[PDB]
């Protein structure tokens, strides 16, 4: 028979370097090494170097996890997808070698694809709409024309950064997100923030500046912090609702560092009841960058016959998700 | 203009082969040079030959490649 | 082990002078040696000769010196 087909995934687009291992029915292994810049904001050259030194130990601790023999790995999927050049080349290289070292095939995966497919996998969704909310990414994507199509998006700032550049203007350690999350709790009143949805696209610069101007005005912070969430998540809840009843589907998935917000999850599962369609809240841990979500998106590619000899492979920091054919829904 | 030349020896001649290959794909991959590099394989030893305008340019290029080779090396190991 | 050899030429022989001096004071300040460095002054050209155990170790060294040198030049 055809033995349970096993893959190993390498994620390394931004700051997270992770390696996963799965097969059709299993999730044999997976751990990451996040580059933690106490500073804050993008730090490309520093990131690659982080990786470069721990990529060694991730892919190797993993094998131990899966407790599978090294011979047992069949495919090798890395994240050639969108991201930071220094990091992508580090991952790309590392893979191009492991493929040789272990003597098996290899394919380049697209990054956000992995977020969909791993989330889709983890929940059992057949053809959902996706809410990509990571660093500088505010994406709402869906499988429509035999490929994953991006419908709406932020025209200025990824929701995640607007969040952090307020914390880093309201004097707060770069653990910005959650610090403002468990801060909007004690928010008493709702101030006014520029609500900008237009089609399925959004803008966030407006929110920020109007929020900073309120800040120096000497307003509350719990109030500002509270208002910004309800105002921006309001903007996503609308766009979502729309994305659904445009490409006509009955399911949702949240992927990203932003997607770990306790109140955002609520405002979504709530829209679920009112839309009449399932709000699969993916495993609270698979929301950040992981190597294994790569393995999952590769598995699917190879299984549908898509293959690529080593030479063809090369990073692409500008990798459109609708550039890859996804013929399996 | 600056001038650079790096050489690192590997235990065996085949390890050299592997690392060369791995990184060679990356060499070719790059669109924009911030300097001119010459890639070569020797015995069990890879050779780098760089020509940059200033010292800030050359530096970044080195960092790249040296990071790539440490990637290949460590995987093999 | 890795072997390294760099050379940058300057406009005049005195710019080399000044610079080498700026870096040489730093060379001598250095407490640690993740690799061995040989510092030399030529015509209008400074010369480096590094010997590292590994490539990562070699890398960080070059960043130090090459980052010291751009420091000098730029003030000048
Ligand atoms: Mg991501």
């Amino acid at each position: 028979a055809m033995d349970p087909m096993i893959v190993l995934g390498l994620e390394g687009t931004a700051h997270t370097i992770s390696c996963g291992i799965i097969d059709e029915s299993r999730i044999l292994a997976m751990e990451s090494s996040m580059y933690r810049p106490k500073t804050g904001g993008i730090r490309p050259l520093d990131a690659a170097v982080h990786h470069s030194e721990v990529i060694d130990t991730v892919i190797s601790r993993a094998l131990e996890k899966a407790k599978i023999s090294i011979h047992d790995i069949d495919l090798i999927g890395f994240s050639m997808g969108p991201g930071l050049a220094p990091s992508l080349r580090v991952t790309a290289t590392a893979a191009r070698t492991i493929s040789v070292l272990t003597g098996k095939p290899i394919i380049g995966v697209n990054h956000p694809l992995g977020h969909i497919e791993i989330g889709r996998r983890v929940t059992g969704a057949i053809d959902p709409v996706m809410l990509y909310v990571s660093g500088g990414n505010t994406q709402v994507i869906a499988h429509v024309n035999g490929r994953y199509r991006v419908l709406g998006e932020t025209l200025d700032i990824g929701i995640g950064n607007m969040i952090d550049k307020f914390a880093r203007e309201a004097g707060i350690p770069f653990p910005g997100g959650p610090e403002i999350e468990k801060l909007a709790m004690k928010g008493t009143k709702l101030l006014d923030l520029p609500y900008s949805v237009k089609g399925m696209d959004t803008a966030f610069s407006g929110i920020l500046t109007a929020a900073l101007q309120y800040l120096k005005t000497g307003q509350a912070i719990e109030d500002i912090s509270y208002s910004i969430q309800e105002t921006a998540f309001a903007m996503l809840v609308e766009v979502l609702e729309r994305a659904l009843y445009v490409s006509g589907k009955d399911e949702i998935l949240m992927a990203g560092g932003v997607a770990l917000n306790r109140r955002l999850r609520d405002m979504v599962t709530n829209m679920a009841r009112e839309a009449g369609i399932r709000s699969y809240l993916t495993d609270r841990e698979y929301c950040m960058d992981n190597g294994i979500m790569i393995a999952q998106a590769a598995l699917l590619m190879y299984k549908s016959g898509v293959r690529m000899s080593v030479e063809e492979t090369a990073v692409n920091p500008r990798f459109r998700i609708d550039e890859v054919d996804a013929p399996w829904i | 203009r600056v001038q650079a030349k790096i050489e690192m020896e590997f235990p065996s001649e085949d390890v050299a082969k592997v690392v060369y290959e791995a990184v060679l794909y990356e060499h070719l991959s790059v669109p924009y040079r911030r300097s001119e590099i010459d890639f070569k394989l020797e015995g069990k030893k890879i050779i780098l030959d760089i020509k940059a305008t200033d010292s800030s340019a050359l530096r970044g290029t080195v960092n790249s490649y040296l990071r790539w080779i440490k990637a290949a090396i460590d995987v093999i190991e």
